[PDB]
RNA sequence: AGUAGUAACAAG
């Protein structure tokens, strides 16, 4: 394997200095014996080239800097805590082959409408366009019963207020540069930091209220086979401890919600790409008594899903019931249009009452990517289990036996999990799994880079934390890089300033 | 692509397996209910025709039946 | 009561409950638009760097190069790229006499694999760049439109299915003064186009809050680098500090190994203390003149031809051409009108359309800039030189023994090339002081710079490596994601048994737990039944398979015979997740139920070859 | 269609008692079609009130 | 408008 003209030329011009060719190169390699070399060269340099040891006392940690500005707002894709259904009871048979009929039936199941009224006006949006919308929804219902033929989806007409609400026609034309070269406001588009925004109280409620439990049942496993060896004994035994406490969390709710909501939205657009198809919003759950229960939050209509990158966003217009009057935390609504559009008769303890119920209406917007990752939303629940299980399997092998039956079956609140003014509160293991689940599908619902990045940087940090509580003598080389590092990432996203805002108080906690 | 979301279309669909046309005689069009087994139609690219998986459950619960028992001998690794 | 689930941590030590700080459960970031801006910062970025070096212009392709090679020493703090060769040399010399007769067996191993390797293995890899189309393709769609190429303008002799007659033939297409694509070429544009590498930004990366810059090279040096990393892979299955290419298990074995070997002597007046670090800019901080030094020691007393073989490719490496991307995108909100200008348009273009930033760049970029290719000639770009740099490092970390540090501190530790434990032994706090110092500064003279914000030092007993976390004997293997477990989409047997594959192989691998791994295969048979509608013959949901699968479950004795597409039970578990469901449920089938099933004259058959292996339509 | 949904021990139908002054596969022949023509219903694009 | 974040989508 010989070398050529061009590529001894080229190898020539890829040498170090003070070398004319290189078989002068491999000669010098060839006859060279190390004689003192790094001794001299540590030498020849300066002292500024250092790395001291900063201890790490007791003192020397401070809170992380949240950034100020106006309140954060809601960015899900749906209604989490002040999310209203409408219930129907599907028997044994008719299985679910068809979800607008239930949805016109569970519609059919409320006689408590009204004229829709604004009473949280859109900012930056025109209002009207909004209630013409909703009105529309209602009128072409009414179009099937009258149908000749039953159709099996509903795509809605391209009317002014849907045109508008859909984003269409919003594009600038595409032009080639030629035709373009002298414009006097032909710029590149303006890639803009985030405005940051200040960490608002509503987060931690919606926190609080995710990992309250139920009245039903959302999550149905299958069976697998029997148990033989111990170790399939011992396994079978922590999932059946998890499933059976974690079946009725409200995270598990939220989970089968966007997982359904995802799956159709992306069945929509892979279908009709030239339709404003109206997509509802429906679950299914199972009853204490063992019957079957259809849910109905809201509607959707999406506009067109020409999309050929994985980054293209659809445009859809959401509308969802709810019971909450939003003139109680008007910043959380920002984003969002509130209507009035009928008033529930609820039935309790106290006996009638009369509750208005309202109807948000938003423009929201997503990408085949995150519907993708929204049809594997159960996933949370394949890494809440491993995150006990492995933590549990950690303290046997500190104690060399199993403790899976001597934690699940401690019947004393044993696990620090919550704060109250009174101190820390105190509680028992299903406690922390509803909140690890809970935790892990906050993580997937506000799936943002400032999330990934704080984590990533802040685990450095509760790593230093934790060997100084053990008395290894910590040290750090810049501590100053390292929390502006972590800072950076805080900008506007409410879930990474609530993790801020905990990670500020365990660190206040674990001092004292 | 996507091979899940693919798969799942076409098993929504109403013919999505492809057969040879000697099918047409060893099961019959039509199921004891009435639900169609195969169709008429011609695929694009062969003289394969179309077939559902009711054809491949009802040859399982109803079809020729022969002593087949060199497959756990070939069958090694497997078994 | 607001729930804190960091507190938590008061109790259960971070050690034991990490996996509360990865949030694997969402979409990763993906990057909108292109790639060009974070291109040009990154070449900007590696230039800065390498500031004070000679600039000389090219011959043949007149590109100005940099050779930051035995310039001024540092004399701060701030990443440098300037290596002395004298140094590199004397520590590989160093770590050949600590571990003799490495590099001879590690050349004559890498000879055999020279000698009997075949020209398929381009073919498997990731999305290679072509340079004929310009674009990115499939690795076996590349090859065969450059052998199509090569057979255009005759050379033929890579016909035989040799590797070496393949890289002969790239060998002797670099003298033609002419080239034909199937658009007449001439040398010098063929020369420029030859050492193109192709820049995207990388998607899905977790880690990170901004995107980052990833490049691949062409098809004619993949052969080269296929070479190097052999030879490289050879050398660090002989050395115990390496972090590769060991599995998970065995790297757990070395974390203990490393920890139990530092432990076995410390008495009572010895201290040791344990530093976790990364290494900030490596891509852009090794030259490539470095490794080929490093490679020519390497090859010492070995046939020419072989040696020649492995330097080649740090010669292409050393003056490699970076394209600039697909463009920029401008926008003008009174006509309402969008644009798209290409990277090739950027060498003649005003600066007035751009930002500060962006013309600051460009301004930074023009001068190194050459028919829309830009000048990378220090550093590596991505990816490319994984374990010889493993090996670079290895060789620094053994430099530490006290034969050679000759005082009363010393260190060892491990390495995988960008993450890094070193953990130091010294009778005082002063000599553990002046020990990482040394390692300091002995790192900043081969051009390693160690991330300070990224490392810390604490006491003996906890650390990490590779998001392995070592804590009293307890290492937590968390560095990988959980897949989808979901159906594959290709047939009902193919897709069950490929599931069953793939929960074995992550619970064999990944450390999944048992109760995690029953989860996954509870929620992967869920899946298959909705998908593939081949719900149990005793449930009550109604589809088009409900009669049939009624009437098969009705006319059945033994119900477990019955495999999961017909209805049948899941018999599968932990134990059973080497065997195939066939196989498996074999002995329990009815005569005339397996008779039926494995039929070799049924019409869907032109893991067993069953009746459930149909095809589907394209 | 719910109710003939509920049964699931349909069989191949046979002539058990032949009519004497009229054609008995004629009849046969009608009832697999009445079957036929409810399948028709769950492909229909739109479902019909009426069949 | 909205999605989104260092550059793009809001069809070609
Ligand atoms: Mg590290």
């Amino acid at each position: 394997f010989e070398i050529t003209g061009t590529m001894r030329r080229l190898a020539d011009q890829s040498l170090p200095p003070n070398f004319s060719s290189l078989e002068n190169f491999r000669a010098y390699v060839d006859g060279f014996e190390p004689n003192g070399c790094i001794e001299g060269k540590l030498s020849q340099m300066s002292k500024e080239v250092n790395a001291r040891i900063e201890p790490f006392l007791r003192t020397t940690p401070r809170p992380l800097r949240l950034p100020d500005g106006p309140p954060c707002s809601q960015r899900s894709k749906f209604l989490l805590m002040d999310a209203l259904k409408l219930s129907i009871e599907d028997p044994s048979h008719e299985g679910e082959g068809i979800p607008l009929y239930d949805a016109i039936k569970c519609m059919k199941t409320f006689f408590g409408w009204k004229e829709p009224n604004i009473i949280k006006p859109h900012e930056k949006g025109i209002n009207p366009n909004y209630l013409l919308t909703w009105k529309q929804v209602l009128a072409e219902l009414q179009d099937i019963e009258n149908e000749e033929k039953i159709p099996r989806t509903k795509n809605m007409k391209k009317t002014s207020q849907l045109k508008w609400a859909l984003g269409e026609n919003m594009a600038p034309e595409k032009v080639d540069f030629e035709d373009c070269k002298d414009v006097n406001d032909l710029k590149q588009y303006d890639s803009d930091e985030p405005e940051p925004r200040s960490l608002a109280c509503w987060i931690q409620s919606e926190f609080n209220k995710a990992c309250e439990l139920t009245d039903s049942s959302w999550v149905e496993l299958d069976e697998i086979g029997e148990d033989v060896a111990p170790i399939e004994h011992i396994a079978s035994m922590r999932r059946n401890y998890f499933t059976a406490e974690v079946s009725h969390c409200r995270a598990t709710e939220y989970i089968m919600k966007g997982v359904y909501i995802n799956t159709a939205l992306l069945n929509a657009s892979c279908a009709a790409m030239d339709d404003f198809q109206l997509i509802p919003m429906i679950s299914k759950c199972r009853t204490k008594e063992g019957r079957r229960k259809t849910n109905l939050y809201g509607f959707i209509i999406k506009g067109r899903s020409h999309l050929r990158n994985d980054t293209d966003v659809v445009n859809f217009v959401s509308m969802e019931f709810s019971l909450t009057d939003p003139r109680l935390e008007p910043h959380k609504w920002e984003k969002y249009c509130v209507l009035e559009i009928g008033d529930m008769l609820l039935r309790t303890a106290v006996g009638q009452v009369s509750r208005p119920m309202f109807l948000y209406v938003r423009t929201n917007g997503t990408s085949k990517i995150k519907m993708k990752w929204g049809m594997e939303m159960r996933r949370c629940l394949l890494q809440s289990l491993q995150q006990i299980e492995s933590m549990i399997e950690a303290e046997s092998s500190v104690k060399e036996k199993d403790l899976t039956k001597e934690f699940f079956e401690n019947k004393s609140e044993t696990w620090p999990i919550g704060e109250s003014p009174k101190g820390v509160e105190e509680g028992s293991i299903g406690k922390v799994c509803r909140t690890l689940l809970a935790k892990s599908v906050f993580n997937s619902l506000y799936a943002s880079p400032q999330l990934e990045g704080f984590s990533a940087e802040s685990r450095k940090l509760l790593l230093i934390v934790q060997a100084l509580r053990d008395n290894l003598e910590p040290g750090t080389f810049d501590l100053e890089g390292l929390y502006e590092a972590i800072e950076e990432c805080l900008i506007n996203d409410p879930w990474v300033l609530l993790n801020a805002s905990w990670f500020n108080s365990f660190l206040t906690h674990a001092l004292r | 692509k996507n091979p899940a979301l693919r798969m799942k279309w076409m098993m929504a669909m109403k013919y999505p397996i492809t057969a040879d046309k000697r099918i047409m005689e060893m099961i019959p069009e039509r199921n004891e209910q009435g639900q169609t087994l195969w169709s008429k139609t011609n695929d694009a690219g062969s003289d394969r025709v179309m077939v559902s998986p009711l054809a491949v459950t009802w040859w399982n619960r109803n079809g020729p039946t022969t002593s087949t028992v060199h497959y756990p001998k070939v069958y090694k690794t497997y078994f | 009561m607001d729930v804190n689930p960091t507190l938590l941590f008061l109790k259960v030590p971070v050690q034991n409950a990490i996996s509360t700080t990865f949030p694997y459960t969402g979409d990763p970031p993906y990057s909108h638009g292109t790639g060009t801006g974070y291109t040009m910062d990154t070449v900007n970025r590696t230039h800065k760097y390498s500031e004070k070096g000679k600039w000389t212009t090219n011959t043949e392709t007149g590109a100005p190069q940099l050779n930051p090679i035995d310039g001024p020493l540092p004399e701060d703090n701030e990443p440098s790229g300037y290596a002395q060769t004298d140094c590199v040399l004397e520590a590989m010399a160093f770590l050949e006499e600590s571990h003799p007769g490495i590099f001879e067996n590690s050349c004559l191993e890498t000879m055999e694999i020279v000698q009997q390797t075949r020209v398929d293995k381009l073919t498997q890899g990731r999305q290679t760049y072509d340079w004929t189309l310009n674009r990115n393709q499939p690795a076996a769609t590349a090859l065969a439109n450059t052998i199509e190429v090569f057979r255009s303008n005759g050379l033929t002799a890579n016909e035989s299915g040799r590797l070496i007659d393949f890289l002969k033939d790239v060998m002797d297409s670099m003298d033609k003064e002419e080239m034909e694509i199937t658009q007449r070429l001439n040398k010098r544009s063929y020369l420029i186009r030859a050492l193109t590498l192709n820049t995207m930004t990388k998607d899905a990366e977790r880690g990170k809050l901004k995107r980052r810059a990833i490049a691949t090279p062409g098809m004619q040096i993949r052969g080269f680098v296929y070479f190097v990393e052999a030879l490289a892979r050879s050398i660090c299955e002989k050395l115990e500090q390496s972090g590769l290419p060991v599995g998970g298990n065995e790297k757990k074995a070395k974390l203990a190994n490393v920890v139990r070997k530092m432990m076995t002597n410390s008495q009572d007046t010895e201290l040791s203390f344990t530093i976790t670090g990364d290494n900030t800019k490596w891509n852009e901080n090794q030259n490539p003149r470095m490794f080929l030094a490093m490679i020519t020691y390497i090859t010492r007393n070995q046939p020419e031809w072989f040696r020649n073989v492995l330097s080649i490719a740090p010669i292409m490496f050393s003056n490699k051409m970076a394209r600039l991307g697909k463009g920029y995108m401008f926008e003008s909100k009174s006509m309402k009108l969008r644009t798209q200008v290409p990277a090739e348009m950027l060498a003649n273009i005003d600066l007035k359309y751009f930002n500060k930033s962006t013309r600051e760049k460009i301004e930074k970029i023009r001068p190194l800039l050459i028919d829309g290719t830009a000048s990378l000639s220090p550093g590596m770009m991505m990816g490319m030189f994984n374990m010889l740099s493993t090996v670079l490092g290895v060789s620094i970390l053994n430099l530490g023994q006290k034969k050679y540090t000759k005082t009363t501190y010393w260190w060892d530790g491990l390495q995988s090339s960008d993450d890094f434990a070193l953990i130091v032994n010294a009778p005082n706090h002063e000599g553990i002081q002046a020990g990482v110092d040394r390692f300091y500064r002995t790192c900043k003279l081969v051009g390693i710079n160690m991330s300070k914000k990224k490392s810390y030092i604490n006491r003996t007993g906890t650390f990490e490596f590779t998001s392995f976390f070592y804590r009293y004997g307890f290492v937590a293997n968390f560095s990988m994601e959980l897949p989808s477990f979901g159906v594959s989409g290709i047939n009902e047997s193919a897709d069950m048994s490929v599931g069953v594959t793939v929960i074995k192989n992550n619970m064999i691998n990944n450390d999944l737990g048992p109760a995690t791994a029953q989860m996954a295969l509870q929620l992967f048979i869920k899946d298959y039944r909705y998908t593939y509608r081949c719900h149990r013959g005793d449930t009550q949901i109604q589809t088009r398979r409900a009669f049939e699968l009624k009437k098969l479950w009705e006319q059945t004795r033994s119900k477990a015979g019955l495999l999961v597409s017909d209805g049948g039970p899941n018999l599968y578990n932990i134990r059973n997740l080497h065997i195939p469901e066939v196989c498996l449920k074999w002995e329990l089938m009815d005569e005339d139920y397996q008779g039926r099933l494995c039929n070799p004259m049924n019409p869907f058959v032109s893991a067993v070859a069953t009746t459930h292996s149909w095809i589907p339509k394209r």
